[PDB]
Order: structure tokens, then C-alpha cells, then sequence
């Protein structure tokens, strides 16, 4: 239940994506049932060690986010 | 989105009291009227069909129209009629003998004014009401007489509303009713400009499909009501389950009515075995596409190749892909194509839904509109105008106001009706 | 930052978005219903959710999408499924009755009772993203509202927020497999709004990927699970660059002035490479070459039709994951040495490339097998007016005989529209052909 | 979450608060049966006594 | 591949019967429907003779035709019975008193109309076709009448797959009916007609082949039906196992018939030894070819040393070595020079399965046309000859609305072909 174990794990990729035993909202497996209908076959079975992808490269814009407030340096002094 | 259910007639009270029984199989209710719980996906959608009561127990939206109590006394009587609610049994006094003029002009009126007030009641407790739909018959006088009265009433106050009838239809061979060819031509000349869309239900057709397909050594009514109800229910089968291509009862006019005066269809019920053929059969979608342009599994005992089908449309019920729907459907598209209309590589629709009914994996029905409804259309005018030449059963409708202008425009626009099937042949 | 509100209009988008949102909640680490299971206080830096999910202010991250569908069906089954708290209950709109396959009840009569309450989502779903590239309408090109309320709504996004961008994700109109029988009306009608009011319409036909399932993969009887998931994956590959890094990446705006030339012909096709099922992968090599040699291939088109039919004008090439730029080059040089895959005499260079890090999403429980590479071709060709023409014809086998024209005529469209609508598309007929000579 | 199950108790209670008082609908309907078979013989044996 | 069986007539039907248990136990499937079998070198091809039923059951391919009802309770009441389809037993009402007639002009007609739509379902179904199959006599309006019925139309709606008729044409000594001359000349027509490898087999040969080789002191038609089971095992054998040669049904025809018309041949199994010979024998690829070739064997009366033999085949089963049959085979199509015609010999066509038949190290089955065949097309020619002259048993043919005319083309045609031979020896 770790993929660390079973993956190479990238060493920047969040500990989120380390076990997929935390995604506790999905179904919770009652198949067989006649009253089954085909659009419940999305998400119909929680995602395993063996989905999990390998690396993750987000975009931070942290640097960008605390610049862009206001606006860019103008000169309005007196050189 | 519902649907009320109204019947009239004795064979419309016999096939809506065995209808009532086929969908509550599948909803589940028991005959008192409460849930046993086998799925959220069985109660959901139980508004379409069905209305609140007093706490657990789910009254029907039906009302039951009749001249006499005798067909009333066996509806309530059965192993499930007792669901329905006794305000909307209206019956009158005196029966109506099996004729038009005195079911539509002389009784009609002590009566029609009753059941205009309880299917208005009904029809104000609704959210949102897609359409009225009735049972009833047209060889007979109750249901086709006040039947036919109700269907001009209910389009008067209610015009964008879709109204469809399932209605049996005089017979081709053996005859029930010796009156029943004036019967048939005067409700046919008045459902062809009110109701958006009906269905004829040829009682050989029945005995063909029992005797040959289905194989009962004893067929009674209750095994004919039980393959009339079915496809009666399985049309509407998208209003209340979910699916991946739906299509109420309003999508199906649409797309099989492209003329106004052009709605007369034919119902049929795909899987159909006997008690030894069911274990040599695999139950899957190649078996069953191309099994139904088969005629000796077919109910309507004029079969489409001594005509042409226009459009025809098949709900699937059940869990399949619709690539082999398409594909084999396809498949009985190009090898016959001449019995089709040729200006149309596909004339079909498919519409699928994920609830089958209990007993089998998968199911289907198909509606189809064709040709040879003009054969059974000129064979009923003919039989209508060889005893109308020699004024021979007339006189009982003369004496209860009926004049003859109403009959020599009724045989008019039949006769306009059969003209309007040749050119598209 | 760079955000796309993704609509889904009629039942054929509820069920490809369903298909979208789980390969976009999956493609992060979104559970089934927001709160990110988080742990180890370690920060991330992600940031790459604000393309597509928006946080609340209680880790529910909640999607900035707009489902919208007259019957109240195909939308219920959301508000009751997997999903049932991503969304907020007000953007999942709903109706009463459905358009029952009619542009009708689509623009004209039903549709009015909800094209203010959708307008109204879409603004206040407008006024909290800091970056509207642009919509991402996802609508049947053949249907009620499907045709019927994208036209509405389509030209309540231009009388609005004109200056962005809308590109539309349809599936298109099949030749011969077609479930609607009024379907040839429904289109030559809603042709009327994709060829003014739209930015570039990725057509997908049913017909085409109902083969590639049989051909590639080996999944035969597939359903629209299947397809759904394969349309969706193409939606993230392109909207990629919006969140994922990697070399040259190609925002929206950018990736429709390399690839719509003149102001109309902006209907390109798609076609994911490594589509092979597992049970092959094993036995072959899906490399940069291969797979972009496998992009301009008949048996792999999207859309049922002819690519030797017709000169490539432009093709934006979005790659992703482990593409060494030196590769890609290579293959597009290959790609121009061959002659079968012909190009237009007004663009040389004509290809346009890109290339993000993240690899492809392997949605659980799903036919496509995990590569580490993958190229999405959005592809603009002028054989596209084949798809087109059996439709006008069609439209003419029928509109001649005044066929299934009372129930359109009835909710409110005289047949004068339905003339002007078969001239309308006699004009992009003749624009594709146009296009195609050289001085 | 709670006071939709205490809302369900309250159709439960109710449930059988009718079921309680059809059953005295078919318990009363019996009662005439008898009465009405009881007049029916009381006025016999008043019938052949006279 | 897929072959569609329809045994027409008694003969037939009871030979298609006793063929059917022949191909099931060879695949494996039990008297039932379920696979008790052992490797899967029995089920990977069990998609050509049989089909497919909800719950690993497998029903045969078969159309069975009879007109006297009581031949289909027969089969039903026999061994492997319930393992044909319900709705394919279509069968017919009044019988037809062994007159080609009658089953061609008179009843056939009417049911011929439905086995055609059966048989459609059938080969509809399948993709693939190799070809149709039809086990009928020649001495009755059951087989030989009907039956070239449902032949001719078989072909015009299917003019591509190779159709196979294992004839049992009418004996010289043990005779049965006097109508019998008449019944297989009027029939040979419409063999002649269209078929592709009608297989001709005798009464007469297979009783002598018991009686001689098998070494029975009774054969009854049980055992007299079974050799030609065989025969109609080892000609689709390369089509539902493996092999070293492969060789199909089409394959042998087109390196069969020389000319399209002598479509006749003869039949022969290979290790068909008695019970107390079965010790003393050494079953080698050699001791199969002497048991091969021997007139006796040959299943048709007709000793192959008169005529020529135009092209020889032996579809032989088991594992043996290809360089030793190869050998085995030249040194007869050498040594014996003047049979194989000395001008054009036809080098015999060989081919070798491994799949053998249950319990027999190997096996093989053997098909020769021969300008042999004459002198049995001539004597029926000269049985009608005689009867036709002074108008015989006429007066029950021409009263089923056949003319006489009818007659002479048939007779022409059969002395045609008796030249169309000789023009080869
Ligand atoms: N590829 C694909 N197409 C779909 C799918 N679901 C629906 N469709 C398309 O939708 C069409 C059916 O009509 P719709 O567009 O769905 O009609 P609607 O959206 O329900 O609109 P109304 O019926 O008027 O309420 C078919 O022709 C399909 O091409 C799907 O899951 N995958
Ligand atoms: N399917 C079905 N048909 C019925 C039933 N009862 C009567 N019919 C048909 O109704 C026709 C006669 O209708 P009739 O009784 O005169 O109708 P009424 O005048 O309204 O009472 C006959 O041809 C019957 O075939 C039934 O229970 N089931
Ligand atoms: N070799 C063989 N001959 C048979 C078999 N069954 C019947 N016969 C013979 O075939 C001849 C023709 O019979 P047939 O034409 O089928 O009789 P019909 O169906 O009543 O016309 C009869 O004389 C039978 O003796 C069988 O299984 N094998
Ligand atoms: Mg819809």
C-alpha cells in the first residue's frame, strides 16, 4: 500500500501520491446488483498503488503571485 | 417529467389491470402500495407513475372510465387491484352496447363531464406533466365511444401536452363485435388529428405470436395482456430510469411523425421464448437485432413485406454496448434495404436504458412505423363500406342522433388516409 | 492563474465531462470529492489546480465547471453518484422536460426558461478566475440541447465576454451509425453558430473511435464509457500547458493562431498516439517516432474520413512527457520527406510543436495502456468538407419532401431558417475547396 | 444527516398510526356483517313465531 | 469456417442423426449440451458444425425437414436428440407417398417457404460460410424430392459456398420402392443442376462393406448409417482440428472436379477392420492404403477397376509421417497405371490432419471421382426406360401437376452426363 515500495519513487512528487489508501470517497464494492446502471461505472472502483503516476511538476507561481500584487516598478521619482 | 395512465372500456380496465401489476414488478410495490426496498434507482423516478398517499403507501395516477360496473367488479377484485383509489372509478348505470353513437352522444355526456373533473384534479397535483396516455378499445362502444370522447375533451384544454393511446384494433380474420367495422371508422377518423401517437394491437397477431413464438398449449387473456403491457411499459422506460441514450415519450413523436396525419405505429416485444427454446438461445444483442425483422416473432399479423417501413425506433433496456446495436443494426440495414425507404441509409432509432426487468439480463422493444397499416386501413374500409352500402346495421345509431354526413366524411378521410401510403410505397 | 471554465451542455457532455473530471481529478490528487488527502505538513508548491479546480475555503476544491441539461436525467445521476459533493448543487443546472431531439425546443421555445440562470453561473464563475483563457464547451453537434442550447448559449458568450475564447469539443454527426433520425436537420442548423460565434471545433465522430476500440485496442463491443474516456484524454493533453510544465508549452490563445488561418476554417480533427492496449505495448516501442509516424495514419483519425483527401493547412503537435525536442524535429522532417501526407503551397512550416513534462494520466480501471510518452495532433484538414457533404446531402434528401419539419416549424422556426441554414453551410463547402487552390 | 433519519421515524410512526386505524376500518366493516346477520335471524325467529 | 447440416427425408434424418453423434463425441459435447470433453484442440473449433447457448451449451447447426411427423420424434426420442434446436425441428403435416412429386410441386412447397427462412437464421448468424450440407436418399419425395428443392433455392440465395450432398443413390439388387428409378432420375437433374461435391454412397456397397469388412452378422441401418458417419466426419475434419496439410471442403472440390459437371463421388473409410482381425493387423500408413483403395470399400457399387478414376483424394487422419503417406500414395498412382488415366493421370490429392478418431493411432477417408460412376447413373436410366415407355406409376406425378415433358428433359439430362463420363474413359 506504499509506492515507494513498488514504484521508484521521484522524491518530489507530494506525499499524497506515496498511498492511495486515503481516497476513501469512492465505492466501497457492491457489485453484483441488476440495478446496476452503466453511468455508475465512473470512479466504480478506488485507484490502486499500481495508477499512481510517476512524477508530478507543478507550477508555482508563489514567486509570481507576490510580485504581480499591484503593479511593476515605474519610475515616477526624480532621477 | 410524467405520465398519467387512463383507460376506458372493459378490455381497457383488463389490460391496465394486469399493467399495473407489470410495473409495479418492477418498482417493486406490493398490492397494497408499499416499497420493498431493492434499489435507490427503484424509487427515484417513482413520481412518473406513481403518486405520494398517507405515508409509505404509493397510490396510482389511474382512472378508470366504464358504463358499467360488471369489468369493475373483477378490477378490484384481482390479486393487485386493490392499489387504486376509489374516487377515480367512475362508472355509470346503464352499459352502452358496443356502439359509437350512443357511447359518444346520448350517455357520453352524464359521463364525460365526471371524468373531465378527476383527470383535472389529478392533473393539478403534478409538478410537470409531459403528456395523458389511454388503454381502450376500438371494436367495442365503451371504449371506443367515450374513449374517443375523452380524447377530444383532454386536447381541448390540453394542447402542447403529448397523448398517446394503446389501442386494440378490429380483427383481420374472426370477428368479436358484429358491428365493430362502424365502431372502428369512426374512432379511427377521430384519433387521427387528436393523438400524437398510437398503437394497433391485432388480437391474431397475439394468438400468431402465442402459438408459434411463445408456444402456451392454452393461451387465455391474461398471457395477451402480459405481452401488451410489456411493451406498453417498455417504451416509457427512460422517463423513469436513468440511461446512456435516453428518449421519452416525447423524442419518439418527434422523430416518428413527420406528417401530421401519419402516427399509426406497431408495438412488439423482442425477447419472447418458450419454456424449452429459452436454454438454447444465448440472451446477447446479434441474436436479438436481427430476430426482430423476423415476421414469425413479429405482433401485428400484416407483415412489412408486403409494404414499407417508414421509421422505426427500438428502446433498449439492460447493460450492452451500443457499438453492436448500431453494428448489427447497421447489418439489417444493408442486406435488406429495399424494404426500407431508400432515401434513408438509416432510418432507425436506437435508445438504450440500464434497468432490464427482473427475470432478464437484457430486454428490448421496438416501435415501428410502416406500410402495412394501409393494409389493415383499406381491409377495414372495405369491410366497413360492404355492410354500409345496403344500410344494414345503421338504425340504432340513427336513433341516438347520427345522421349520415359524420359517416360519408368519415369513409372521406379514411379514404385520404389510404391515399396518403401509395406515393410513399 | 491560466484557468478554463469547462461547460457541459446536454447528455453527451454530462457523460464525456464525467469521463473529463475524473482524469482531471486523477491527473492530481483530487479524492472523489475535494479534500486533497493530505498529510505530512511538507508544502508542494502545486498550484497546478487553478486551471481547473477552484479552492473553497475548507479543502473542497471544487470544479469550475457548468453542467446543464433540459432533462433532468444525465444530471441527477451526477447529483447522486461518486461525485456527488465536487460540485456546488447551483452549477449543475437542470430542467423539467427534455428538447426531444428539436433546435427548436432548443433556441427558441424551452431553452429561454434556463438561458439566464446558465448565463448567470458562467458570470459569477467568471468574476473569481484571474485568467479566463477561454470556455471549453462540450456539446452534441446532432441533438436538442446538445444544438439546441449551445447555440443560446454560445451566443450569450459572445455578446459577452466576446474578446476570449470558446473552443468546442463536439461529437460530430457519423456517417452511416446514427441513433437520431433527425439528426441530418439537427446540424445543418447548428452550423449556423459554430461557424461565427466558436474559436476551433475538435469534431469527433461516434463512428470512428467505435473502430479505433476495435482496430488499436483490442476491446471489442465498447460502449460510450470507453469513448468518453478517450475524448477526455485529448481535452487534458490540450489544456496541458495551463497547469503541467515542461519545454515549449502553448497556452489556448496561442494554440489557435498556430494552427485557425483565415477567420472560419477552424474545425481541426485529434488523434492521441500511444492508444495501443496493454496486451501490445509489451511487444512494441512507442517511441517519438513511431508515435508521430502513427499520428498521420487513416486507421487513427477521429473523425471517419479520408486525410489523403485533403492538403494538412496547419498541425499543432502537443506532446507530453519524455520527448527529447531533437526527436520531435526528426519526425516532423520524416513526416514532410513522406508524400502521401501532402501539406497546403500557403504553409511551409505550416506544423507547430510542444512539449510538457507530465506523463500520461492512466485513469484506474481503464483500455489505455501507461506510456511514457504521448502526442495529441489537433489537425486542421480541408478533406473535413467529406464529413461534411454527406450531411448536406442528407439534409437535402429530406428538407425536399418537407420531411420531420412540423414539429421544428410548430416550436417556433419558420422554414425560411432551415434555407438559410443549408446556404450557410454551402459557404464553408466551398471555403474548404477554396482554400485548397494555388495561385 | 440526523434529522433526515428523524424526519424518516416520523413516516415510520405514521406508518403504522394508519395501519392502526384501516385495521379498525376492517374490524368495524365485520361488526355490521354481524349485525346485519344477527338482525337477520332475530327477525326470522320473530318471522315463524308470529 | 461453418457448415449448416439439412438432413432432409427419413434416410436422411436418420443418417444426420447418427452424423451428429459422430461429430459431438469427436469434439466432446455431451448428450446434452455441456462440454465433458478433454483437450482444447476440441473446443477451439466447435464454432464451425456448432453454435452457442447461454450457459456453455452447444446446439448443432441443423435445419431437420421431414414431412411424415413421426421421423422427427424418432430423432427427439433417440440419443443425442435435445441437442437440436426446438424452432429448427420444422417439419410438415400430410406425407408424401415417395413421390418426387409431392415434395417439389405439392407439399414440400408450403414448407418449403419456412425451412428456407430457419435455414436463413442459421447461416445469417455466422459471418464466414465454407459452405451448406444436406444428407438425403434418392428414392423418395422426402430426400430426393424436397430435398433438390431446398437445394436449388439454397443455391440461388447463397451462390458462393459449397454446398455437399451425401446422397445415398438407389440401389441395383437391394431395391425398396418400385417408384425408386423414377424418384432419383427426376432428382439427378438438379444435382447435376448446382452442388458442389454431391458424395454418391449405396446402400448396396455400405451392406457389403459389413459384411466383409466389418464382419457383422446383422448389420441394422444403425451400424449400415454409421460408416457413412465417418465419411461425413473425415471430409470437415481440417476445418475443426489441426493438420500438417490442411485441405477444406472448397479446396477438395476445386482439386477434385475436373469439368463442372461430374460432381459425383464415392466414399471410403480406412481402418474399418473386424473385431477379430483388429490383433492380427499392424495399422501402418501403407495397411491404410490397401484398406484404402480395395473396390470393396469403395461405398457405392460402381468397382472403380471398370471406368477410370478421373482425381482421387484421402483426407487422412492420425499422426503419421507426410514422406511415407507421399510415398504410399505415388507408388499406387504408379503401379496400378491404367485406373488413374494413363494420358492425364490425376496425381491423388492428399492430405494429413492430426486430431485422429477417437481411439484409432490413424486414420483417413477417401473421395474418387471415377469414370466408373456410369454404371450406376445408367442403370437407374435404364429402370426409367423401361417404366416411362408404357407411362408406369405415372398417373400419381402427373396428378400433382407435374407434365411428361418433365420426364424426357430428365432423362436427357442423366444419359447426357453418362456421355459427359464415357468421354473420359
Ligand atoms: N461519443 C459519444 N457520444 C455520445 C455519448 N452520449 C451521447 N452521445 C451523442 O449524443 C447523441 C444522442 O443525442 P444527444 O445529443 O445526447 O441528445 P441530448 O443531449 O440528450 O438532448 P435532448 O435529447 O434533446 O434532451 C448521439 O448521436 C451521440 O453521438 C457518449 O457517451 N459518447
Ligand atoms: N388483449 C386483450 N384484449 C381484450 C381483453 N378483453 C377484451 N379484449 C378485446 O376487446 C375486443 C372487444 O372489446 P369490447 O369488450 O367490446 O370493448 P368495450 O365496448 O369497451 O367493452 C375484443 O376483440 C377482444 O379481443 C383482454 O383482457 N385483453
Ligand atoms: N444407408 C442407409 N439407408 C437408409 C437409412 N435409412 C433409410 N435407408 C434406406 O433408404 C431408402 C429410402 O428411404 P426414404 O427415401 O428416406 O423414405 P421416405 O423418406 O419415406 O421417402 C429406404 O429404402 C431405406 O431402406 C440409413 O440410415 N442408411
Ligand atoms: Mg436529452
Amino acid at each position: 500500500e506504499k509506492t515507494s515500495d513498488w514504484y521508484r519513487v521521484s522524491e518530489d512528487l507530494p506525499a499524497r501520491f506515496n498511498n492511495p489508501a486515503w481516497f476513501r470517497g469512492y465505492r466501497t464494492k457492491e457489485p453484483p446488483s441488476v440495478y446496476r446502471t452503466s453511468n455508475q461505472a465512473y470512479g466504480s472502483r478506488a485507484p490502486t498503488v499500481h495508477e499512481m503516476p510517476k512524477v508530478f511538476y507543478p507550477n508555482s507561481y508563489k514567486f509570481s503571485r507576490q510580485v504581480a500584487v499591484g503593479g511593476m516598478f515605474q519610475n515616477n521619482t526624480l532621477n | 417529467r410524467e405520465i398519467v395512465h387512463l383507460q376506458a372500456g372493459q378490455c381497457g380496465n383488463q389490460i391496465g389491470a394486469k399493467f399495473w401489476e407489470v410495473i409495479s414488478d418492477e418498482h417493486g410495490i406490493d398490492p397494497t402500495g408499499t416499497y420493498h426496498g431493492d434499489s435507490d434507482l427503484q424509487l427515484e423516478r417513482i413520481n412518473v407513475y406513481y403518486n405520494e398517499a398517507t405515508g409509505g403507501k404509493y397510490v396510482p395516477r389511474a382512472v378508470l372510465v366504464d358504463l358499467e360496473p360488471g369489468t369493475m367488479d373483477s378490477v378490484r377484485s384481482g390479486p393487485f387491484g386493490q392499489i387504486f383509489r376509489p374516487d377515480n372509478f367512475v362508472f355509470g348505470q346503464s352499459g352502452a352496447g358496443n356502439n359509437w353513437a350512443k357511447g359518444h352522444y346520448t350517455e357520453g355526456a352524464e359521463l364525460v363531464d365526471s371524468v373531465l373533473d378527476v383527470v383535472r384534479k389529478e392533473a393539478e397535483s403534478c409538478d410537470c406533466l409531459q403528456g395523458f396516455q389511454l388503454t381502450h378499445s376500438l371494436g367495442g362502444g365503451t371504449g371506443s365511444g367515450m374513449g374517443t370522447l375523452l380524447i377530444s375533451k383532454i386536447r381541448e384544454e390540453y394542447p402542447d401536452r403529448i397523448m398517446n393511446t394503446f389501442s386494440v384494433v378490429p380483427s383481420p380474420k374472426v370477428s368479436d363485435t358484429v358491428v365493430e367495422p362502424y365502431n372502428a371508422t369512426l374512432s379511427v377518423h377521430q384519433l387521427v388529428e387528436n393523438t400524437d401517437e398510437t398503437y394497433c394491437i391485432d388480437n391474431e397477431a397475439l394468438y400468431d405470436i402465442c402459438f408459434r413464438t411463445l408456444k402456451l398449449t392454452t393461451p387465455t387473456y391474461g398471457d395477451l395482456n402480459h405481452l401488451v403491457s410489456a411493451t406498453m411499459s417498455g417504451v416509457t422506460t427512460c422517463l423513469r430510469f436513468p440511461g446512456q441514450l435516453n428518449a421519452d415519450l416525447r423524442k419518439l413523436a418527434v422523430n416518428m411523425v413527420p406528417f401530421p396525419r401519419l402516427h399509426f405505429f406497431m408495438p412488439g416485444f423482442a425477447p419472447l421464448t418458450s419454456r424449452g427454446s429459452q436454454q438454447y438461445r444465448a440472451l446477447t444483442v446479434p441474436e436479438l437485432t436481427q430476430q426482430m425483422f423476423d415476421a414469425k416473432n413479429m405482433m401485428a399479423a400484416c407483415d412489412p413485406r408486403h409494404g414499407r417501413y417508414l421509421t422505426v425506433a427500438a428502446v433498449f433496456r439492460g447493460r450492452m454496448s451500443m457499438k453492436e446495436v448500431d453494428e448489427q443494426m447497421l447489418n439489417v440495414q444493408n442486406k435488406n434495404s429495399s424494404y426500407f425507404v431508400e432515401w434513408i441509409p438509416n432510418n432507425v432509432k436506437t435508445a438504450v436504458c440500464d434497468i432490464p426487468p427482473r427475470g432478464l439480463k437484457m430486454s428490448a422493444t421496438f416501435i415501428g412505423n410502416s406500410t402495412a397499416i394501409q393494409e389493415l386501413f383499406k381491409r377495414i374500409s372495405e369491410q366497413f363500406t360492404a355492410m354500409f352500402r345496403r344500410k344494414a346495421f345503421l338504425h340504432w345509431y340513427t336513433g341516438e342522433g347520427m345522421d349520415e354526413m359524420e359517416f360519408t366524411e368519415a369513409e372521406s378521410n379514411m379514404n385520404d388516409l389510404v391515399s396518403e401510403y401509395q406515393q410513399y410505397q | 492563474m491560466r484557468e478554463c471554465i469547462s461547460v457541459h451542455v446536454g447528455q453527451a457532455g454530462v457523460q464525456i465531462g464525467n469521463a473529463c473530471w475524473e482524469l482531471y481529478c486523477l491527473e492530481h490528487g483530487i479524492q472523489p470529492d475535494g479534500q486533497m488527502p493530505s498529510d505530512k505538513t511538507i508544502g508542494g508548491g502545486d498550484d497546478s489546480f487553478n486551471t481547473f479546480f477552484s479552492e473553497t475555503g475548507a479543502g473542497k476544491h471544487v470544479p469550475r465547471a457548468v453542467f446543464v441539461d433540459l432533462e433532468p436525467t444525465v444530471i441527477d445521476e451526477v447529483r447522486t453518484g461518486t461525485y456527488r459533493q465536487l460540485f456546488h448543487p447551483e452549477q449543475l443546472i437542470t430542467g423539467k422536460e427534455d428538447a426531444a431531439n428539436n433546435y427548436a425546443r432548443g433556441h427558441y421555445t424551452i431553452g429561454k426558461e434556463l438561458i439566464d440562470l446558465v448565463l448567470d453561473r458562467i458570470r459569477k464563475l467568471a468574476d473569481q478566475c484571474t485568467g479566463l483563457q477561454g470556455f471549453l464547451i462540450f456539446h452534441s453537434f446532432g441533438g436538442g440541447t446538445g444544438s439546441g442550447f449551445t447555440s443560446l448559449l454560445m451566443e450569450r458568450l459572445s455578446v459577452d465576454y466576446g474578446k476570449k475564447s470558446k473552443l468546442e469539443f463536439s461529437i460530430y454527426p457519423a456517417p452511416q451509425v446514427s441513433t437520431a433520425v433527425v439528426e441530418p436537420y439537427n446540424s445543418i442548423l447548428t452550423t449556423h453558430t459554430t461557424l461565427e460565434h466558436s474559436d476551433c471545433a475538435f469534431m469527433v465522430d461516434n463512428e470512428a473511435i467505435y473502430d479505433i476500440c476495435r482496430r488499436n485496442l483490442d476491446i471489442e463491443r465498447p460502449t460510450y464509457t470507453n469513448l468518453n474516456r478517450l475524448i477526455g484524454q485529448i481535452v487534458s493533453s490540450i489544456t496541458a500547458s495551463l497547469r503541467f510544465d515542461g519545454a515549449l508549452n502553448v497556452d489556448l490563445t496561442e494554440f489557435q493562431t498556430n494552427l485557425v488561418p483565415y477567420p472560419r476554417i477552424h474545425f481541426p480533427l485529434a488523434t492521441y498516439a500511444p492508444v495501443i492496449s496493454a496486451e501490445k505495448a509489451y511487444h512494441e516501442q512507442l517511441s517519438v517516432a513511431e508515435i508521430t509516424n502513427a499520428c498521420f495514419e487513416p486507421a487513427n483519425q477521429m473523425v471517419k474520413c479520408d486525410p489523403r483527401h485533403g492538403k494538412y493547412m496547419a498541425c499543432c503537435l502537443l506532446y507530453r512527457g519524455d520527448v527529447v525536442p531533437k526527436d520531435v524535429n526528426a519526425a516532423i522532417a520524416t513526416i514532410k520527406t513522406k508524400r502521401t501526407i501532402q501539406f497546403v503551397d500557403w504553409c511551409p512550416t505550416g506544423f507547430k510543436v510542444g512539449i510538457n513534462y507530465q506523463p500520461p494520466t492512466v485513469v484506474p480501471g481503464g483500455d489505455l495502456a501507461k506510456v511514457q510518452r504521448a502526442v495529441c495532433m489537433l489537425s486542421n484538414t480541408t478533406a473535413i468538407a467529406e464529413a461534411w457533404a454527406r450531411l448536406d446531402h442528407k439534409f437535402d434528401l429530406m428538407y425536399a419532401k418537407r420531411a420531420f419539419v412540423h414539429w421544428y416549424v410548430g416550436e417556433g422556426m419558420e422554414e425560411g431558417e432551415f434555407s438559410e441554414a443549408r446556404e450557410d453551410m454551402a459557404a464553408l463547402e466551398k471555403d474548404y475547396e477554396e482554400v485548397g487552390m494555388d495561385s | 444527516g440526523k434529522k433526515k433519519q428523524e424526519a424518516y421515524e416520523q413516516l415510520l410512526k405514521e406508518k403504522l398510526m394508519i395501519d392502526e386505524i384501516v385495521r379498525k376500518i376492517y374490524e368495524e366493516d365485520q361488526l355490521e356483517r354481524q349485525q346485519r346477520l344477527e338482525k337477520m335471524n332475530t327477525t326470522r325467529r320473530y318471522i315463524e313465531e308470529f
